[PDB]
DNA sequence: CACGTATGCTATAATGTGAGTCTGACGCGG
DNA sequence: TCCGCGTCAGACTCGTAGGATTATAGCATACGTGAG
């Protein structure tokens, strides 16, 4: 059997005899009485076997002895039944009848062959008009279609000359006539004559599918179906249910509709039926053929009992609950079971609670087999008893089974490969199994009832894979960032905390001790306290340049608690990690800290330790949660009084007149989210200090030991954010739409809501609820989307030797860098050998992994840019290099080689989305954003930068900015960037370019609400295109009558204003057009959809002025919900309404041709003779001026890039840079560590076809699209061989495509479309030899990738000999 | 002397299930509706108390 | 020969049909 | 280039319920196989 490939292709007649061992000619299933197969109907034993192993029909033959003895009198074959569920028949089909799949599958390829478009084919089909299929008499040519009295009309005048015939049989002539060989050189010869543009891909389509049908073998006459296949029996079972009822299959149903109407034919054709009942029939067969096949397909699907349309086989594949995604990508599974959860606190970290039953019940076999090798079990039936009876000897043995013993622990949802772990089992009296705390992350396991799987690897090979890949202890780190998952969390973070921080003076304030065991025995005596100041002498172990540990002693002040804990931490280890007041997030640095220098087995030991002191401690000390606790601000009445009288005067100014829906809107939103800050900061204030304690005398401030406090500080529980809502402001809460509601909750929970503010409330909280349910699905569909793309992708070879790579500057937005360099380029394979400032010594090396050490270097030296190894750039063909990927960031070393990195990346970019998905929406209620997007204030001293800026200078003496991308940076002494600040459009700048400010100035003031239209010339303001009605709206005021103008868009407009562009024109005194500044352009300002402008025509404007305010309405929350569609329209490559336009070749441009105002930038390039030539809207605004000798890609307008043009013109670090940057801005916009490493797989999957011009030794000629690999291939032997020489292109990919676009078609099937895949794959004859991974888990094979790799290359090499 | 109407009870806003919570007042309503949806669950014990 | 299963014929005239609707999104083809 | 068409939409859990619905004529000869 074992087998190398698979191949598809089209069934002709006598293929579909072959595997029939009979024709199925009655709809007879079984008789009513003997419940056994009738005749030659459905369940024929005759045909399909027998229904008795080894035995007949009418029972002549019985026993194995009896062996392919085929009855003489029944006619039944002594096999076994097995052969019912492999043995198919068939059914002689009286008319031909079309194939729905290759007719109404789009494109078609029944309609495509021809050239015939499918309402043709159709009119034929259903016997409404005659087909043409040839006439030597030019009179009526081929194809050409003729109503029931066009047929009479030719056939007396012409007639028999010329055939013409109706229905499927004409179809299949018409096939069958057609010569695929001519036609595909006619077609060669009209695309050599005139070739135009858009019918050259479709001319050139309909060639590729004539050559890939006669390259296939396939006979387009086989579209046709004159034999059809019949099911075996046992795959649409008919069964007996207790009630002495049956139950059977659909397929039975739509087989018996097909036989009763094919017979019915065959019968009218007997008795020579006048034709329009013959042609009744014909339809009707095909009608039950299509419902039989693909039922829905073909219009009004066929209702069977309930009503609901008949499953028909098509269905049995398709749908995700089809065979692909139900039963063959995954499976109900043997030795499996499920419980609740509990804590298991006393676990250590590789152990879990396994339940006395339910182990019993999983290692049943394993306990048969112990059982009867101390020959206590005589057998396996005797042993069944012995557990039935559940024997005190069967507990010993069982526990003597289970030890050393790896079982897996799954949750759902499985995100993340950590959602499957491994552990050592602990036999537990009771149901329920036991967590370790400090996986429950990994899980986002929470003991309110959730349950797990359980399932016992059975090989020695899968308990290795168990024990050494899936641990728990020896998967710490996530598979996304280099952070730690494995942590402790809650109760061992409030002991921890309890026992380092400090209070004043305490019990035994400023006391001597010597080492942490006095200060252990001075707390358990009961003569000091755990947060008292005492100097103690304790002796750290230092790691020195070698292996060895150096031992210091020396007194630091601290707390008896931290002196104690030091008892806990490992020699190698600085005491000024526990000598801070610790919470979580230290907890974590911790343990990082003690896995990088001391390694594994210490830091597990270390990890468990911190578990056991910090409950133990935490059940010492004793918080609680009180009412009183939540303390609210005596200042929070008079805050709010103040920001609700505001908010009424400006409700007051709205019936006035200075105020759309859109600036109030951001007006009280902008007052109340200020308002809530000031509360929260009051309470927080009040809260966090706000402790009088009389030190030793006098009194002092400290910080406040109230518990939720302490909670908070901490990071052991609730955030600043819900204690705002507890003893603060609840705040503005946003609806569903994600537009914030006008009136905020001015309450607190501990205030009580009253009725109006929880009904108020209740919006947003069930905006939540809903969110979770419903967008973890499309979270949910991007991870999939995302695996299928990503799953060949693996480690293949462990040095390509590339030197390409991309420049990894450090992410500085916002003034405080967002992400440091070194973070960013730590564990990647450093490439070029980068040196410090003097360049005459190398100080790093080439092809060496970024380790924390080199990093640290790099910090000394503040390298700001640095090229590194990526996988997109990396050369190895069918997988990427260990070294372009770095380092394995789960394990904490170099990726080894097999990884399934793919997946890897697929999964952790997918999980924190589904995970932010539920978890911020159920948990917060409000939306607590903050718009003052007003003044950049800068925090540090330094002088001005300004990046890619043009501004004008206005009357005012202010520098009012007119650019676009504008980017202010501030530079300090030595001349290195460090904060960054995104200045806007229509912005006023303090100080100009270079110049010096102080710490705390403000040096940009701009608002917010409004975009600015602002003129770069001055002059008189003239209104071009602005008809009222048309084009703009007219509102007039009272007592003297102040008109504002709303240019109203195409969306308001009418059919007379479509084609006027309304645009604000500067003309001069004389009433003549002021040009901008050293150009050609006169001075015209387009201005877009709902510019509402104040001052009517005619008004004399200065420069740097504002002509019109844009309404900007923000009425985005701060969520997941809004930023997945744009991850998802990166990842997919969705284009722009209004794409960026940029420089196509380098060269020297002016302008050419204009309609009306739409510009016709003209390039003219210096060596390359051809120019380009491009349409440009009129409104759209160019950033370059005329003649300037620009590159392949300078950015010529405002607006979004698509990711195909940056690709297409700058290169591939450039777009994957631009994927990476943008998609990370988002998930880093709710605090989502990623690496780029794994979006840059993604993007590589994405940039996997390229497309080719001219040809090769081999078929590429036109614009094929092939694999980038392949073609790589290809030219290397080439290069080195000579022959035509093969110009390339890549061509993007987005997710979707990208995975249809393997050359896999059982990945492209198991993905989506299933249907269309089949029918393309069929009719190109495609093989698909099992390469990736989804394939090899299909036919149920050894993965090529972890274990698997080492055994699928020895298969490899097995080809070239044995 | 705009007012027309006034509502009945406190009560009236909410449902059955969630009027038997006491201190609903000071409950966030996605716990709140997790409360009454969750009292709905419980199984009568042996001594009714 | 009985039992199970099937094909046969009936003579007033009658001769033209007949569910649930509403998702929102995107990508090709006519 | 506008508009009908057709392919998309998270992972596991358990608890379930109903067989409901429907009408057909009655009797003699013929066709075919099984029991005594
Ligand atoms: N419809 C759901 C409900 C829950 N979950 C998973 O189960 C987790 C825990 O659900 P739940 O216990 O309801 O939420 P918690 O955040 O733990 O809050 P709490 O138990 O305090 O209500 C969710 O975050 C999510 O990963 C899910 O996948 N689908
Ligand atoms: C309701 C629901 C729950 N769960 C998981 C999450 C926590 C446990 C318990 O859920 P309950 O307490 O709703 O099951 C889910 O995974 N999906 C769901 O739809
Ligand atoms: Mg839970
Ligand atoms: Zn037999």
């Amino acid at each position: 059997e074992e087998f190398d490939a698979i191949k598809i292709a089209l069934a002709s007649p006598d293929m579909i005899r072959s595997w029939s061992f009979g024709e199925v000619k009655k709809p007879e299933t079984i008789n009513y009485r003997t419940f056994k197969p009738e005749r030659d109907g459905l369940f024929c034993a005759r045909i399909f076997g027998p229904v008795k192993d080894y035995e007949c029909l009418c029972g002549k033959y019985k026993r194995l002895k009896h062996r392919g003895v085929i009855c003489e009198k029944c006619g039944v074959e002594v096999t076994q039944t097995k052969v019912r569920r492999e043995r198919m028949g068939h059914i002689e089909l009286a008319s031909p009848t079309a194939h729905i799949w290759f007719l109404k599958s789009l494109p078609s390829r029944i309609g495509l062959l021809l050239d015939m478009p499918l309402r043709d084919i159709e009119r034929v089909l259903y016997f409404e008009s005659y087909v043409v299929i040839e006439g030597g008499m030019t009179n009526l040519e081929r194809q050409q279609i003729l109503t029931e009295e066009q047929y009479l009309d030719a056939l007396e005048e012409f007639g028999d000359e010329f055939d013409a015939k109706m229905g499927a049989e004409a179809i299949q002539a018409l096939l069958k006539s057609m010569d695929l060989e001519q036609e595909c050189e006619q077609l060669r010869e009209e695309l050599n004559e005139t070739n135009s543009e858009t019918k050259r891909k479709k001319l050139t389509k309909r060639i590729k599918l004539l050559e890939a049908f006669v390259q296939s073998g396939n006979k387009p006459e086989w579209m046709i179906l004159t034999v059809l296949p019949v099911l075996p029996p046992d795959l649409r079972p008919l069964v007996p249910l207790d009630g002495g009822r049956f139950a059977t299959s659909d397929l039975n149903d739509l087989y018996r509709r097909v036989i009763n109407r094919n017979n019915r034919l065959k019968r009218l054709l007997d008795l020579a039926a006048p034709d329009i009942i013959v042609r009744n029939e014909k339809r009707m067969l095909q009608e039950a053929v299509d419902a039989l096949l693909d039922n829905g397909r073909r219009g009004r699907a066929i209702t069977g009992s309930n009503k609901r349309p008949l499953k028909s086989l098509a269905d049995m594949i398709k749908g995700k609950q089809g065979r692909f995604r139900q039963n063959l990508l995954g499976k109900r599974v043997d030795y499996s079971g499920r419980s609740v959860i509990t804590v298991g606190p006393y676990l250590r970290l590789h152990q879990c609670g396994l339940p006395k039953k339910m182990a019993l019940e999983l290692f049943k076999p394993f306990i048969y087999g112990k059982l009867e090798l101390r020959g206590l079990a005589t057998t396996i039936k005797a042993a069944k008893k012995m557990v039935e009876r559940e024997e005190a000897v069967v507990w010993d043995i069982l526990d003597e089974v289970i030890r050393e013993h790896p079982v897996l622990l799954n949750r759902a949802p499985t995100l993340h490969r950590l959602g499957i772990q491994a552990f050592e089992p602990v036999l537990i009296e009771g149901k329920a199994i036991q967590l370790h705390p400090l996986v429950c992350a990994a899980y986002n396991a929470d003991f309110d009832g959730d349950q797990m799987a359980v399932h016992v690897p059975l090989t020695l090979e899968a308990q290795l894979e168990a024990r050494a890949l899936m641990m728990s202890t020896n998967n710490i780190l996530s598979p996304a960032n280099g952070e730690p998952i494995i942590v402790p969390s809650q109760d061992v973070v409030l002991g921890l905390y309890y026992m380092t921080r400090d209070c004043v003076n305490a019990k035994g304030e400023g006391m001597v001790l010597t080492g942490p065991k006095e200060a252990e025995r001075l707390y358990r005596s009961g003569l000091a306290s755990l947060h008292a100041r005492v100097k103690v002498r304790i002796t750290e172990y230092e790691k020195d340049a070698n292996g060895e540990l150096v031992a210091k002693t020396s007194l630091k002040d601290t707390t008896v608690g931290r002196a104690i804990l030091w008892m806990i931490v490992p020699k190698g280890l600085p005491y000024s990690i526990v000598n801070q007041a610790l919470g979580k997030k230290a907890i974590s640095k911790m343990l990082n800290t003690c896995y990088r220098i001391l390694g594994l087995k210490p830091t597990v030991i270390f990890a468990d330790q911190i578990m056991y002191t910090g409950f133990a401690y935490a059940a010492r000390s004793g918080a609680s949660v009180g009412i009183d606790d939540m303390v609210i601000p005596e200042k929070k009445h008079e805050i709010i009084s103040e920001a609700e009288a505001e908010v009424a005067e400006i409700q007051e100014q709205f019936q006035s007149g200075l105020v759309t829906a859109g600036e109030r809107y951001n007006k009280v939103i902008d007052i109340w989210a200020a308002a809530n800050d000031r509360v929260s900061k009051a309470m927080m204030d009040n809260l966090q200090t706000e402790t009088v304690i009389n030190r030793d005398g006098q009194e002092e401030k400290q910080v406040s030991f109230n518990s939720i406090y302490m909670m908070a500080d901490s990071g052991a529980r609730g955030s600043a954010a819900q204690i705002r809502q507890l003893a603060g402001m609840r705040g503005l809460m946003a609806k569903p739409d994600g537009s914030i509601i006008e009136t905020p909750i001015t309450a607190n929970f501990r205030e009580g809501l009253n009725v109006l503010q929880y009904f108020i409330s209740t919006h947003g909280a069930r905006k939540g609820l809903a969110d979770t349910a419903l967008k973890t699905a499309n979270s949910g569909y991007l991870t999939r989307r995302l695996v299928d793309v990503a799953q060949d992708l693996v480690v293949t070879e462990d040095d390509c030797g590339t030197h390409e790579g991309i420049m990894m500057t450090p992410v500085i937005e916002g003034g405080d860098v967002k992400e440091p360099l070194r973070d960013r380029v730590l564990g990647r394979v450093t490439a070029e050998d980068v040196l410090k400032p003097g360049t005459a010594d190398i100080l790093v090396p080439r092809n060496t992994l970024l380790h924390e050490q080199w990093c640290d270097l790099l910090e000394e030296n503040s390298v700001d840019a640095v090229k590194v190894r990526s996988v997109v750039s990396c050369d190895t063909d069918f997988g990427v290099c260990a070294h372009c990927y770095g380092r394995d960031l789960a394990r904490g070393h170099i990726i080894n080689k097999g990884e399934a990195i793919g997946v890897i990346a697929a999964q952790s970019i997918g999980e924190p989305g589904t995970q932010l998905t539920m978890r911020t929406f159920h948990i917060g209620g409000a939306a607590s954003r903050a718009a003052a997007e007003s003044s950049i204030q800068v925090k540090n001293k330094g002088s001005i930068k300004l990046s890619n800026v043009k501004s004008v200078v206005n009357s005012s003496g202010k520098l009012v900015i007119t650019s676009r991308n504008t980017e202010l940076k501030l530079i300090d002494e030595f001349g290195r960037t460090k904060e960054s600040y995104k200045v806007p459009y229509g912005a006023v700048l303090a100080k100009g370019d270079g110049e010096q400010v102080a710490g705390g100035e403000t040096v940009a003031n701009w608002d917010p609400h409004t975009m600015p239209v602002i003129t770069e010339v001055s002059g008189f303001v003239r209104f071009t295109d602005m008809i009222d009605g048309q084009t703009i709206t007219r509102q007039t005021d009272e007592l003297t009558g102040l008109s504002s103008l709303v240019v109203l868009d195409s969306a308001e407009r009418t059919a007379g204003g479509k084609d006027l562009r309304p645009a604000l024109k500067i003309v001069d005194a004389q009433g003549n057009d002021v040009l901008i500044p050293g150009t050609d352009m006169p001075a015209q300002y387009f201005l877009p959809g709902k510019a509402i402008v104040q001052l009517e025509d005619g008004v004399q404007i200065s420069s740097g002025d504002t002509l019109a305010r844009i309404p900007q309405e923000s009425g985005g929350t701060k969520d997941i919900t809004g930023g997945l569609p744009r991850v998802a329209d990166l990842f997919e490559a969705r284009r722009p309404k209004e794409p960026a336009i940029l420089a196509e070749i380098s060269g020297i441009v002016s302008f050419g041709k204009e309609t009306k105002g739409k510009r016709r930038l003209v390039i003219t390039p210096v060596d390359g003779s051809d120019p380009y030539e491009e349409m440009i809207p009129k409104w759209r605004q160019l950033n370059v001026f005329e003649g300037e000798r620009v590159e392949r890609g300078d950015v010529i307008s405002d607006g979004p890039e698509a990711p195909h043009d940056i690709l297409r013109l700058r290169g591939v670090h450039a777009v994957t840079r631009y994927i990476v940057n943008e998609v990370q801005d988002v998930y880093r916009l709710q605090g989502v560590k990623i690496n780029d490493k794994h979006i840059e797989v993604i993007v590589r999957q994405m940039l996997r076809k390229a497309t080719i011009v001219n040809a090769g030794s081999s078929d590429f000629l036109e614009g094929e699209q092939v694999e980038y690999s392949r073609v790589k291939i290809a030219n290397r032997e080439l290069e080195a061989n000579g022959k035509v020489g093969a110009t390339y292109s890549r061509d993007l990919l987005g997710i979707t495509k990208a995975s249809l676009a393997t050359e896999s078609f059982i990945s492209a099937a198991s993905f989506q479309e299933t249907t269309r895949v089949l029918t393309e794959a069929a009719v190109a004859g495609k093989r698909d030899e099992l390469r990736g991974l989804k394939e090899n888990v299909i036919v149920g094979r050894l993965i090529p990738a972890g274990t698997g790799y080492a055994y699928h290359q020895d298969r490899m090499r097995r080809r070239a000999a044995g | 002397d705009q007012v027309d109407y006034m509502d009945v009870s406190t009560q009236q806003v909410v449902s059955v299930g969630a009027s038997l919570i006491p201190f609903l007042e000071h409950d966030d309503a996605n716990r709140a509706l997790m409360g009454a949806n969750m009292q709905r669950q419980a199984v009568p014990t042996l001594r009714a108390d």
